[PDB]
């Protein structure tokens, strides 16, 4: 529980869109809506390259399992596909009628889920880029989706309090996570086994739901998450820490064993919207929006 | 489960001759009139890979025990082991130019059984160019369909005269032999020998347009020269309906058979074996090939390049979208009440 | 785009149909065949004659894709057959919960509610010049709310009847009173 600040990955010109680690655990790269996907290192913040070649801003970039192929959820309503290795304009894939906010991958690295603001979860192809299907998801735009341990399920983060665990192959609603409240569900993800649900509803309270049973077990107190779609994570490299972004210029990292305030990290000057965990070692991604533009290497 | 309606098609490649799913059912190779190595993906319903191989219609295709090696048989006796990585030739020598079947041993991709048209079935090793010819009693039929079982124990060699002859995969042991007649006039030309995926319940297609279900366990119980009765006789009721191809389900539970006349296809089970649905089609279409998928109700229907697919029995309802909605069937009157008014540290990464 | 925290988030709707598209004599109910044959035909064919799609009239509706004939059966309004004083309890309850109340009756003894238990007949809008009505039938001692047609109802026409309150009917015979 002694994550120490190491370096600063300075250079961003707008609000940092995302800070996620590469699947090799060796490239904590980043991006923003300035058409500058700034590929940085992981241990010192060494510059590698910068992806450009869009029309409008960039919402989301997601990691393929070879740490190389990057799809861009760019705000020109395209799915422009780029590369850590080359950076060629591989496939520009239009189609969504509204802003493609988030994008993720199956663990098989052959599908492009597309969580856009157009209320239709369409699926796209890695090799060529055909609109594979179109999920009648919600009467709300999509903020976050995820696949399970293989890619057979799609969880939804709707805005009227619905987390429908969608099928992927046949593609129908299998289970709707029900709530009498209708909170704006921000960032859902499956557990790394695929059998538990962390529904990040915007009520200053994270919710760990079971997938088999379906009831909540543990929550968290004393954190500020109401407005932005603040990302949450899972960390087992040190303790059982839960890494999340902040709004009062902190780095929200607490334990499922504790559920309360036991460790805080600090130094940002804006709302931290994106956080991530190193899969093996104790490196934690922390970078805020436009009033910070810096990425802070916390390291135990 | 049992596929019902139209579902469209993937007619991306014409002149389609044969089609084969891999060990998991998840890949697909179609040799065509030119005989190319054309590969698909199924959830995308897209083409995976196209490799040109030859010019001839490649008839026989089979995957491997890992689902990563292949085999081919064109008109010019080209019988090599093929691959899914590069797909390159290994062996090629003389056979009679009509070739029916090659068949890997289901526990060894060394032992392969080559079945020509009017020749004895010949078992080849794939370590080298060795070949072992299985014995034929008649030598007047010259049409003895043979197949390994699902496990790898025995070879079931049956002539055109309804005579069964079982051989062991290495020592040719006649542990069982019999013959069948029904509505007894004479024997019947054996159309095909089949095998399921779960167990040993299997069937025989015969030229009387009647399909008789069997089981190798009672065959080995009677051993040689018993009277094995069929588990179930399957046929057409109103008409003749001559058959081109039959197949099990992905475990051997449903049994769906393809007619050779009408392009309107018939579905049965194994246990009951009821005609549950006639899958219709265009009358002006010639059915040529049928394939089935293990964990999905795919009907791969090659009809002269047209590969059309019918895949259903999934009908959407409510209470998964809105689980508060309790869909009654008829009018349910009731009163629900007889009086109308902890810290377990649970692992989240438990793999 | 990650900075403008926008409104228009919660919908207060238990069903979520609002997709991108929402694509809106032989039969016994038109024959002189008896009422048990018509009622057995009704449950098997209301599942396959009509469909629920998003309604520009109000909410989500019942948009048929078939030339529905005149005077024949269309759909059966089946749901919670609750007592007449459980009506007021569930009205207070779904006033406290926001789910729309669906209480059409057979008589003044028990009223069919359509909130928990229901069918596609929940999605029937009101036109003051409708294309259907209803008649109380008698099957096997039970009574059934059966929506009988009026004219040839074309492909794409949403289905409405007389309920007997300003409406979105769009008709010029409008009562604006449904009490
Ligand atoms: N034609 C119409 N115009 C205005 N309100 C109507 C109407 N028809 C029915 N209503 C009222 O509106 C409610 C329908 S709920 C609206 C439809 C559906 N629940 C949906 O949105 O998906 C009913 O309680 C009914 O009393
Ligand atoms: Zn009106």
């Amino acid at each position: 529980p002694n994550y120490a600040l190491k370096f600063t990955l300075a250079g961003h010109t707008k609000a940092v869109s995302s800070v996620k680690f590469s699947p090799n655990g060796e490239w904590l790269a980043s991006s923003s809506a300035d058409k500058l996907i700034k590929i940085w290192g992981a241990y010192d913040g060494k510059f590698e390259k910068t992806i450009s070649g869009h029309k409008l801003g960039i919402s989301d970039v997601a990691w393929s399992s070879d740490s190389n192929l990057l799809v861009s959820a760019s705000d020109d309503k395209t799915l422009k596909i780029w590369d850590v290795s080359s950076g060629k304009c591989l496939k520009t894939l239009k189609g969504h009628s509204n802003y493609v906010f988030c994008c993720n991958f199956n663990p098989q690295s052959n599908l492009i889920v597309s969580g856009s603001f157009d209320e239709s979860v369409r699926i796209w192809d890695v090799k060529t880029g055909k609109c594979l299907k179109t999920l009648p998801a919600h009467s709300d735009p999509v903020s976050a989706v995820h696949f399970n341990r293989d890619g057979s399920l799609i969880v939804s983060s709707s805005y009227d309090g619905l987390c429908r665990i969608w099928d992927t192959a046949s593609g129908q609603c299998l289970k709707t996570l029900i709530d009498d409240d209708n909170p704006p569900v921000s960032f859902v993800k499956f557990s790394p086994n695929g059998k538990y649900i962390l529904a990040a509803t915007l009520d200053n309270t994270l919710k760990l739901w079971d997938y088999s049973k379906g009831k909540c077990l543990k929550t968290y107190t004393g954190h500020k998450n109401e407005k932005y779609c603040i990302f949450a994570n899972f960390s087992v490299t040190g303790g059982k820490w839960i890494v999340s972004g902040s709004e009062d210029n902190l780095v929200y990292i607490w334990n499922l064993q504790t559920k309360e305030i036991v460790q805080k990290l600090q130094g940002h000057t804006d709302v931290v919207i994106s956080t991530a965990c190193h899969p093996t070692e104790n490196i934690i991604a922390s970078a805020a929006l436009e009033n910070d533009k810096t990425i802070k290497l916390w390291k135990s | 489960n049992y596929p019902e309606e139209a579902d469209g098609t993937l007619d991306c490649i014409s002149m389609a001759l044969t089609c084969t799913f891999n060990r998991w059912g998840t890949l697909l190779a179609v040799g065509c009139n030119d005989g190319r190595i054309v590969i698909w993906d199924f959830l995308t319903r897209g083409i995976a890979k196209i490799i040109s191989a030859h010019i001839h219609p490649v008839c026989s295709l089979c995957w491997s025990r890992d689902g990563h090696k292949l085999v081919s048989a064109s008109t010019d006796n080209i019988v090599s082991q093929w691959d899914v990585l590069s797909g390159d030739c290994d062996q090629r020598f003389r056979f009679p130019s009509p070739i029916l079947k090659v068949q890997y041993h289901p526990r060894d991709q060394n032992k392969v059984l080559v079945c020509p048209m009017k020749s004895a079935p010949v078992m080849l090793t794939l370590s080298d160019s060795k070949h072992v010819v299985l014995p034929v009693d008649d030598d007047s039929d010259l049409n003895v369909v043979a197949s390994f079982d699902r496990r790898g124990e025995y070879i079931y060699t049956g002539n055109a005269k309804g005579k069964i002859l079982v051989l062991k995969t290495d020592s040719q042991d006649l542990v069982a032999s019999f013959r069948v007649t029904t509505g007894t006039s004479n024997t019947t030309a054996i159309k095909s020998i089949e095998f399921a995926r779960k167990g040993s319940c299997f069937l025989i297609n015969t030229a009387d347009r009647i399909i008789r279900v069997y089981d190798g366990r009672e065959i080995l119980t009677c051993g040689r020269d018993g009277e094995p009765e069929p588990m179930q006789k399957l046929q057409d009721l109103v008409n003749r309906t001559p058959w081109k191809k039959c197949c099990f389900s992905g475990d051997g539970e449903y049994i769906v058979a393809g007619s050779a006349r009408q392009h309107a296809l018939y579905i049965w089970e194994k246990s009951i074996g009821n005609l549950v649905k006639i899958l219709h089609g265009t009358r002006g279409e010639l059915l040529l090939d049928v394939a089935w998928h293990p964990v999905r109700p795919i009907i791969a229907s090659i009809s002269s390049g047209v590969v059309s697919i019918w895949a259903q029995n999934q009908v959407e309802n409510w209470s998964a979208f809105a689980p508060d909605f309790k869909e009654l069937d008829e009018n349910v009157e009731y009163e629900e009440r007889e009086s109308e008014f902890e810290d377990e540290e649970v692992d989240v990464t438990s793999v | 785009a990650r900075a403008e925290v926008h409104l228009r988030k919660s919908a207060f709707d238990m069903f979520n149909f609002l997709a991108s598209k929402h694509r809106q004599a032989r039969r016994a109910t038109s024959m002189d065949l008896p009422m048990p044959m018509r009622f057995r035909h009704l449950k098997k064919t209301s599942k396959e004659a009509v469909g629920v799609y998003r309604s520009p009239i109000h909410g989500r509706g019942l948009f048929c894709k078939r030339n529905i004939d005149a005077g024949e059966m269309v759909i059966e309004y089946a749901g919670n057959v609750i007592r007449s004083i459980q009506t007021d309890k569930r009205e207070k309850y779904y006033d406290s919960k926001g789910i729309g109340c669906y209480m059409f009756r057979i008589d003044d003894s028990e009223v069919v509610d359509a909130t928990m238990h229901g069918n596609a007949a929940r999605f029937i809008n009101h036109s003051c010049e409708p294309n259907c009505y209803s008649r109380v039938i008698n099957i096997d001692g039970q009574k059934h709310i059966v929506i009988f047609a009026m004219r040839k109802i074309y492909r794409g026409e949403e289905l409405t009847y007389d309920y007997k309150l300003p409406c979105n009917c769009g008709a010029k015979k409008c009562r604006k009173f449904l009490n």
